[PDB]
RNA sequence: UGUACAACGGGGUAUUGUAAGCAGUAGAGUAGCCUUGUUGUUACGAUCUGCUGAGAUUAAGCCUUUGUUGUCUGAUUUGU
RNA sequence: GAUAACCGCAGCAGGUCUCCAAGGUGAACAGCCUCUAGUUGAUAGAAUAAUGUAGAUAAGGGAAGUCGGCAAAAUAGAUCC
RNA sequence: UCUUGGUGGUAGUAGCAAAUAUUCAAAUGAGAACUUUGAAGACUGAAGUGGGGAAAGGUUCCACGUCAACAGCAGUUGGA
């Protein structure tokens, strides 16, 4: 769908900007549900 | 997650959005876009500004 | 047809340029059969021909 | 960077490479700082080392006292006035290019900093924190 | 359909000459009145009456209009038809805005 | 998935957001929510 | 012949920064009228103020659409 | 009498002597826009990859580039000091 | 690297991109991006892409007919 902005606590003890902030991009992935129509069977052979 | 206010215009700045400005007499100036840092820069009056919450404030539209 | 023959000679005639010679183009056949100065003439005179007025150069603003 | 700085820093804009002509900040006597190095840099062919705000570089004192002049000091840069990003999402910058002097282990030579002083080199530089006034 | 009809559309030339070349602008706004005319009449032949010329090229070269109301009469072609018996005749509308109408059936009474 | 099981505490961080920005992206957009936008702008000459 | 697609229209979002027109007891003043105001008159007058965060533009590779008007069988080739 | 009547292998962006000379901006026969007059000629159409040619813009730094500030930018008229 | 003549591949290829720019209709015609006329848009901007001459050219001037070749596209047009 595109990108946004979040803003989130950090939770990184020894980090400096630990308990504090931070600006973070993130994708944002429109998901539907999928609809199971097969199956497909698969041995293992020599060939692969 | 503090909104801040333009400096220049009034808006308020959600955080991510626009430049600080640090004067060299140590004053902060926050910017919500370029628009306002770069009519900063042009040394422009807000108050004659016309769509500036300060030009509204003193013209006294929308109350 | 092919009147530049007699846009020349009408241009000529009524003493203009060829940029001010204004010819008929609904009476394109009994133009094309003016090929002496004096049937420009007559067809300056029932206005099939027209001088075509001078473009404006105004100078109200320069006044 | 090197030895002397208490902490790790966040990777700030780069602002400032050699042959920066940068303000002296503090009242050793010197005007100017000419970036000459920065200590912590990476070997690349072809790219200028940049200082950034907190950072230790080699300078010369271009213009100011003629015992400070003609020599190789350590500084450290307190102002950028690059536009740098702080993790909690704020790009910020100043209006000037702005170092202290200091000595190999980060001790300043001045003792009264001009102006704002970055946090980011505050935190990085006690003693630039101790001299300094108002930061950011 | 029915064949002979006379409509009115709104032509938005803005989006159609948006990044167009300068010295461009009126002559592919005049092909763009075509390729117009060629969807809504279904008529490849498109002939457009000099005063819709004096229309596009009313600003020159490069000042084309963001949108036009153009009159488009579908007609019999007569005197030797084409490969298509139809050909679409485009006239300007001399309105005060271009803006806010929808297309209309012009009927011939 | 992660095709191996990953332990490096940049994984295993519970994130909880604060907020997400939903201003326009087809602008630089300067309020959240048309609420938001209301409120700041008061009322408009659009016809109600 | 569709919970279709298109062209317009509407809305949203966005950009700019307050359109034109009209009015004004705003306007540095100058020039005329006097049965000379005192928030008289007439002419000219950058600019200002109100209607007016107005107006304009907005997909052209933005979003949405129960609106209007259209469109929807042309050609070629392919077999174990 | 020449971006087609001359010379240049040609209807060649070269070369080849001279007269006349509108308005505005402006010091100006500069550049820019217009009037008279003249032309609208130069293979076209569609699309807008890389690499070009021509024109540009650029945070922060400011010659660290390079043989060398080459190229570009900066400066610019006028009045007063 | 013979002489003269002819012919290939490269190859339907490199190219036909300086001088801002064309567009709509009608007419003519077998056939019109290019001819003519109208219309619009532009340019030269009077040290002109204007009006004349000197050298040189020599009929290129003009009209009628006409398009095999020439005008490195076209041509119904032309200094052909
Ligand atoms: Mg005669
Ligand atoms: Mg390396
Ligand atoms: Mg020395
Ligand atoms: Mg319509
Ligand atoms: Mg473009
Ligand atoms: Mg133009
Ligand atoms: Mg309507
Ligand atoms: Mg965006
Ligand atoms: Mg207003
Ligand atoms: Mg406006
Ligand atoms: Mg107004
Ligand atoms: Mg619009
Ligand atoms: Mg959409
Ligand atoms: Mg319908
Ligand atoms: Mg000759
Ligand atoms: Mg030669
Ligand atoms: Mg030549
Ligand atoms: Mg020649
Ligand atoms: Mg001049
Ligand atoms: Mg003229
Ligand atoms: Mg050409
Ligand atoms: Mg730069
Ligand atoms: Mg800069
Ligand atoms: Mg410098
Ligand atoms: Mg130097
Ligand atoms: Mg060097
Ligand atoms: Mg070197
Ligand atoms: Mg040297
Ligand atoms: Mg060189
Ligand atoms: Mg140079
Ligand atoms: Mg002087
Ligand atoms: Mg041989
Ligand atoms: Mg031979
Ligand atoms: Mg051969
Ligand atoms: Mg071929
Ligand atoms: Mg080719
Ligand atoms: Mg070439
Ligand atoms: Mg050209
Ligand atoms: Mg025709
Ligand atoms: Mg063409
Ligand atoms: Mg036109
Ligand atoms: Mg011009
Ligand atoms: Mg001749
Ligand atoms: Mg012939
Ligand atoms: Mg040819
Ligand atoms: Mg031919
Ligand atoms: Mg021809
Ligand atoms: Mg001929």
């Amino acid at each position: 769908a595109g990108m946004t902005t979040i803003v989130r606590d950090l939770d990184r003890p020894g980090s400096k900007f630990h308990k504090r902030e931070v600006v973070e991009a993130v994708t944002v992935v429109d998901t539907p549900p999928v609809v199971v129509v097969g199956v497909v069977g698969y041995v293992e052979t020599p060939r692969g | 997650m503090k909104v801040e206010i333009d400096s220049f215009s009034g808006a308020k700045i959600y955080p991510g959005r626009g430049t600080l400005f640090v004067r060299g007499d140590s004053k902060i100036f926050r910017f919500q876009n370029s628009k306002s840092a770069s009519l900063f820069k042009q040394r422009k009056n807000p108050r004659r500004i016309a769509w500036t919450v300060l030009f509204r404030k003193h013209h006294k539209k929308g109350i | 047809a092919n009147l530049r023959t007699q846009k020349r000679l009408a241009a000529s005639v009524v003493g203009v340029g060829k940029r001010k010679v204004w010819l008929d183009p609904n009476e394109t056949s009994e133009i094309a059969q003016a090929n002496s100065r004096n049937a420009i003439r007559k067809l300056v005179k029932n206005g099939t021909i027209v001088k075509k007025a001078v473009t404006v150069h105004s100078k109200s603003r320069t006044r | 960077s090197g030895n002397g700085a208490q902490g790790t820093k966040f990777r700030i804009s780069l602002g400032l490479p050699v042959g920066a002509i940068m303000n002296c900040a503090d009242n050793s006597g010197a005007r100017n700082l000419y970036i000459i190095a920065v200590k912590g840099s990476g070997s690349r062919l072809n790219r200028l080392p940049a200082a950034s705000l907190g950072d230790m570089v080699m300078a010369t004192v271009k213009k100011g006292k003629p015992e400070l002049r003609k020599k190789v000091m350590p500084a450290i840069v307190v102002r950028q006035a690059k536009s740098w990003r702080r993790r909690d999402g704020v790009f910020l910058y100043f209006e000037d290019n702005a170092g202290v002097i200091a000595n190999p282990k980060g001790e300043m030579k001045g003792s009264a900093i001009t102006g704002p002083v970055g946090k980011e080199c505050a935190d990085l530089w006690p003693r630039v924190a101790s001299n300094s006034g108002v930061v950011v | 359909l029915k064949d002979v009809v006379t409509r009115e559309y709104t032509i938005n030339l803005h989006k159609r000459l948006h990044g167009v070349s300068f010295k461009k602008r009126a002559p592919r706004a005049v092909k763009e009145i075509k390729k117009f005319a060629k969807l809504h009449m279904g008529t490849d032949d498109v002939r457009l009456a000099p005063e819709l010329n004096q229309a596009i090229w009313k600003r020159g070269v490069k000042g084309v209009e963001y949108r036009l109301r153009l009159r488009i009469s579908r007609k019999r072609n007569e005197e030797e038809d084409a490969k298509n018996p139809l050909f679409s005749y485009v006239e300007p509308v001399l309105v005060a805005s271009a803006k806010g109408l929808q297309t209309v059936v012009v009927e011939e009474d | 998935k992660s095709l191996y099981t990953n332990t490096s505490r940049k994984a295993l961080e519970e994130v909880s957001l604060k907020w997400i920005d939903t201003a326009s992206k087809f602008g630089k957009g300067r309020f959240q929510t048309p609420a938001e936008k209301h409120a700041f702008m008061g009322t408009l000459k659009k016809d109600l």
